[PDB]
């Protein structure tokens, strides 16, 4: 999970160039090419909200649960930054809904902290352990209490 | 030309957003009541540097404009961070381009690049800067400082933090006013009067090494050299220069607004003649750029590139002039870390000096033909804008507090539409830098309080170790210079090193950073731009062949009018 | 038009005497060796404001005069309280009167007065301030700050004080310089280079609300929202404006000394044209005062009059123009809290714009007749000075007849004895109607103030530090500027202050607790005692000495030199140490 | 009341004829301001002995308390108005009146060094051993201030 | 003696000529200034070897101490004047003289790293175990200063 054409593919997925990504895939570019921080093109596409590239990469066998150097998966980034469609696509393609990074932070923790309610229910739908604690012992409910998010705390019920 | 005043401030170890939100905005919000101010622009870099350029109307007295700017900045000084004030803020009224470059080398190889830089800064720069007509002096290098290179393993072994090292340096590298014996008003019949001399500034690595940090329980002593390597080193390590491939330092001299370019150059050489008889053995002045006979080459790597990769490109540039252009080029002065637009680990510059014009016969050996050939030769260098030299200027503006991320998207939207009109606009590009990965670390306030670890100790340990801290001054061979505390390189390179740093809690227990922190990767700006007080992004470009600049500019205005709500624009520079 | 440079400084929560003795005097003592200086005057207000005016001779370069004034001010800057330096001392060179007023309203009514004032301050004021020819910009309102409204009951419930609140905000609303991974000098061969991002400025009430103040020994957490209410609010709540009776804010613009009035007015409208396309829905610029077609109405209530009392007088003034003079008056821009005599709860001003000259036929429909009728109609308002006038017209009449008198304390007699000498002079002038007509003080009268004495022995016996006592008292009842935050991408201030209901009555002093060294909470009543006294809300000084300005005009037919002659004779019989001088038009 | 307000402002400014005219027109002699000051408070503060006598003749409360428990005798003794102190004590001013802080007119007189008023207060029966909320007496004030002349008077 | 003051100034200025004249005119060889420095003190401090020799042959007190207990050997050892240290030691200078702080010439020479002087002092019998008022020896000085060469000279 800890992974020239690959560098051009990394930059194309970050910039959102749908045409160039498919060209480089049809020329043998490494779909799991990683940069110095361990971000695959699936990481960058999920971070910058490029939904079309997320499906194109997964079509070509991209590691849906790729780790960066701190243990963060593309689902972590998609859930953290409010990209609901990408969270849908990633979980559909086998993304670990209970993946914990080096700090024990799950995609549910990230969605709850930013108040992404729609993503929170999608993560729970795919079996997100709502009692998952991070390194500090905090759950998604503790985040809702500290932030003062009434809608979140009742979604978590 | 419209006169321009430049404000420069530094924040050691600060990111671009920290610089902008504690320095740049504060200064900008206080640039009021100044006469004939055309517009204002600024850059906030992740080198910890801010540059605010205030351009004035044509005919404005540059003397009056500089004074009014300096006086407004003085009243805003108490609003800036203490770390920025003590670095010294500068306000200059000079041209943007260099009048000349004074190069310094050692023909006997007995002095390294760092030695030459300190000598130039400590013995040459000030008298050059005080010469009339010299508006700005750029040292290609750094002055020595007392560098305390901390070791986190040894600090934790003795239950000490960078806070303890900083406190001891201030207490034991001190200059104390102690009064006099028999001072006034004195008693009747007093016979003796003499100054009392108490502590004085340290002057050597030996004295800094024996600073007493603490006495152990068994009576043994913990000295500063037991937790740190102590050596003379630059205030920063960002600017390294070479002359024809050998180590060098130097001074980039800019002409003051309105000064005589030829009289200033002569006065600079007269001052240099005063310094030469006292140079150490081997030191020699070279003149690699006298303002044709001269031209420049800029080197721009993408944001995120390190010093080593930029130096590789500079090597190829220097190699080309030293081999392919043997018969035409006399010297190449190449500077790594300093570029056209501010400093950076991803930017560089080369000053090229040609042989005697009489010894370069033929049109193909003139400056324009040479710069053209060099640009085409450097055009095949990957991920590097390398141009040799001897359109419109557009500013996208955040008008409704949209923020950096949304302004980038609105910029990308404008660039993509301009790319769909190759018939009118060519090479419509951003002038600034792109977002790069950065390390976001969150301090857990609950765990810190539960463990009795103060936030001040946490942020000081983190900032001093990983970013460096200007403690106070010392006297190096009779000259006041700075003292810097920072982690030794090998303990501040990888994210896992974060956990190797310990902070002492209120109960005396050592607590690792991993116990109260969490971290993740994210993207952020290495250079934030502002125009007339608002967030902005400068866009450059020229008209397509066979089209006037007005036609290209108007098309840009049409495309800008279909941008998201809150995104404005304005013309600047030549387009103003 | 004698060139005048003005120094302005703010000391939040400071009384008039505190401002004078810690700011004004320190600055004035360095105001010497300035070329072509005629005289210097100053006001120290209980609004925490000082305004020093330095008047120069005709022909003096305003640029050089400003430079020399600020060069001497730099000698005093490191001696000023940090709370004053942090507010930002200003040195300006502008006319005393407004060139124009830019009004801002919301035609949809979807933005309050506080919202409109924040938008003007955050999106419009700076660019106007930087425009050439603009000497001074007065905001009719206040920019938003992050307001922490403290509750003393809940602070005491968790053994917390405002000192703890201030400490936690500085620590958890911070901008940390954290360095870089792989920064220079690196281990050679280093590939990774990234900036370390640690704490950053908070941007919302939600973030300030979850600042962690303490963790109890049982595990529960005390957040800032558990002891305070968090909301966006003005830095101060002293200025509120209306445009034709509807909520509004605006900018009062004064012309820089020697600048062109028409060129500057054009550049201001050009800058406003750049902002309009990005206004939120409903916001609209109005132009209620251009420089006959316009006049002003001065509103001055007795010192101690609350903002509510001043608004009622402004309502009567606005009602008059909107009903009796609706055929002549096009708009009324009324400002509560800001007036001719600086700023205060006691003062107000109205800018009136008439309809087009052609649509006002008749002599009784011109500016002179309208202001005359308005003044006589406002003359019946009791315990409130209200006059309407066209500024060109009263200047013309003042120079021809009026005099400007300065009564100076030249022997350290003090404020109270100078007041007596003023009353003796005003009473003697009231016995000569044949020469002097309406001889009055220009300033304010003393008002009741709350004198609280900290008992040093009881404080030391209980182990309560004086810094904790003064910070708790000052931050709660006066407000404290803690640090800055980022509001929608703009740097703004963070203020800590008691919620309104806990700082209204003298009994509320006892509800505030300070934590002693041994951890025990101590109420303010345990180490303090209080009493009522009188004191000044505005201390005046002339050429560095305590002063009181006195205005008046010569009797019909009598010359100004005749009235000045009698005033000197009456002043010659004043108590020892009381001198005088002539300023303004009398100079 | 409006008449009682003109009386408050006339007793402060020292306008004697106006005070007498206000009294003859039925002005409330016990009119209180926002801080609880009667005209007797204002006249005793600004040292208007004649108005103090006029108000006391018309039935003014000699022992009126302000919102902090301070009487007109507190104000006269504090600011050194000896003639007003004598007149108020003649009309029955509580010589041992305590304010909300337990401060007596003897405390205020001793603190400001008004020696003659201290003796007049003691003559009318001022408790020399009266403590304030901090337990300080008039003797402690003389010691802390270094006033030897007053420390001799209070034995 | 007026000649004593001139001898102090002449020796402080290194004037070998005027020093000899003043001695031939009966100048007090042991005259002291306000800090208690003799001409031998000043000459030793400023490294004037021949003045040190002329003064000693004329009866100068080789062990004179200033108001803080410092001898000419202290000054010559502290400031690295090797020849003067030998001349003083030959003429009977107390090699183990301590000042008011218990500091010996060995301490001062060791602290400033004057290695050759340290050897001459030990050659003339300097107590290597002498402790100052803080219990510090010349070896502790070498350890604290990190002087390796001095550390092994004292082994």
């Amino acid at each position: 999970h800890h992974h020239d054409l690959g560098k051009k593919l990394l930059e194309a997925a970050r910039a959102g160039r749908d045409d160039e990504v498919r060209i480089l895939m049809a020329n043998g570019a490494d779909v799991n090419a990683a940069d110095v921080v361990g971000w695959t093109p699936l990481h960058l596409a999920a971070y910058w909200g490029h939904l079309e590239i997320v499906e194109v990469l997964l079509k070509n066998g991209a590691d849906v649960n790729a780790y960066d150097t701190l243990g963060s998966t593309p689902l972590h980034l998609a859930a953290h930054f409010g990209h609901l469609e990408i969270v849908e696509v990633l979980l559909k393609n086998g993304a670990d809904v209970n993946a914990k990074d080096d700090n024990g932070i799950t995609p549910l923790h990230l969605a709850a902290n930013r108040g992404h309610l729609e993503i929170v229910e999608v993560l729970l739908k795919y079996g997100a352990d709502v009692n998952a604690q991070d390194k500090f012992g905090k759950t998604a409910f503790d985040i809702s209490i500290n932030n003062g998010n009434e809608d979140l705390a009742e979604i978590l019920q | 030309a419209p006169p321009a005043v430049t404000i420069s401030a530094s924040y050691p170890g600060a990111d671009a957003k920290t610089v902008q939100d504690t320095v740049t905005q504060v200064i900008e919000q206080n640039m009021n009541g100044i006469d004939n101010l055309m517009y204002m622009s600024s850059n906030s870099d992740s080198t910890g540097t801010v540059q605010i350029t205030l351009t004035f109307e044509s005919g404005t007295d540059a003397d009056i404009a500089q004074v009014q700017v300096q006086n407004k900045l003085q009243l805003a000084m108490p609003l800036l961070p203490q770390e920025v004030q003590q670095q010294g803020v500068s306000v200059e009224k000079s041209s943007s381009s260099f009048l000349m470059v004074v190069g310094v080398i050692n023909t006997d190889g007995t002095m390294t690049q760092e030695d030459i830089s300190d000598y130039v800064a400590a013995n040459m720069k000030d008298a050059i800067s005080r010469t009339s007509g010299v508006g700005d002096v750029q040292l290609f290098g750094s002055q020595y400082a007392m560098r305390i290179w901390m070791n986190p393993n040894e600090l934790n072994k003795f239950q000490l933090t960078p806070v303890d090292v900083i406190t001891a340096i201030k207490a034991q590298n001190a200059q104390v006013a102690a009064g006099q014996l028999g001072g006034t008003p004195p008693v009747k019949g007093q016979q003796l009067n003499a100054s009392i001399i108490a502590q004085t500034r340290l002057t050597s690595t030996e004295e800094f090494g024996k600073i007493l940090l603490k006495v152990n329980q068994d009576g043994s002593r913990v000295l500063l050299r037991d937790v740190a390597k102590i050596e003379l080193g630059g205030e920063n390590y960002d600017i390294i220069a070479e002359f024809n491939g050998q180590p060098a330092s130097g001074l980039g001299i800019k002409l003051a607004t309105g000064a005589n370019a030829l009289d200033t150059a002569a006065a600079i050489r007269a001052e240099l003649a005063k310094m030469e008889p006292f140079f150490p053995s081997g030191l020699k002045i070279v003149y690699p750029y006298d303002t044709q006979g001269v031209f420049m080459t800029m080197v721009q790597l993408p944001a995120g590139a390190t010093q080593e990769r930029t130096q590789k490109v500079l090597n190829e540039v220097t190699h080309y002039y030293l081999t392919k252009e043997k018969n035409n080029v006399e010297s190449v002065f190449a500077v790594n870390g300093f570029g056209f637009a501010g400093r950076g680990q991803n930017t560089g510059i080369a000053f090229v000096s040609l042989k005697d014009w009489a010894d370069r016969p033929g049109e193909e050996n003139k400056v324009e033909a040479i710069t053209m050939r060099a640009t085409r030769a450097f055009s095949q260098i990957k991920d590097a804008m390398v141009f040799a030299f001897n359109g419109f200027d557009f500013e996208l503006i955040d008008q409704a507090g949209l923020g950096h991320e949304k302004l980038t998207q609105a910029r990308n939207q404008l660039l993509a539409e301009a790319a769909k009109h190759p018939d009118m606009l060519t090479s419509v590009r951003p002038n600034g830098l792109e977002d790069t990965p950065q390390f976001k670390i969150d301090i857990d306030q609950e765990k810190a309080q539960a463990l009795g670890v103060s936030i001040n100790d946490i942020n000081t340990t983190l900032g001093a170790a990983w970013g460096g801290s200007y403690v106070n001054d010392f006297i190096d061979r009779g000259r006041v210079k700075k003292v810097y505390v920072m982690s030794e390189a090998k303990y501040r390179m990888l994210p896992d090193d974060i956990g190797d740093w310990y902070v002492r809690a209120a109960d005396g227990q050592m607590v690792p950073f991993s116990a109260f922190s969490s971290s993740r990767w994210e993207y952020g700006s290495p250079r934030l731009e502002r125009y007339n007080g608002l967030p902005s992004m400068e866009i450059l470009g020229q008209a397509a062949p066979g089209k006037s600049t007005g036609e290209a500019m108007e098309l840009m205005e049409q495309l800008a009018s279909k941008l998201p709500t809150g995104v404005g624009y304005d013309w600047t520079g030549m387009s103003y």
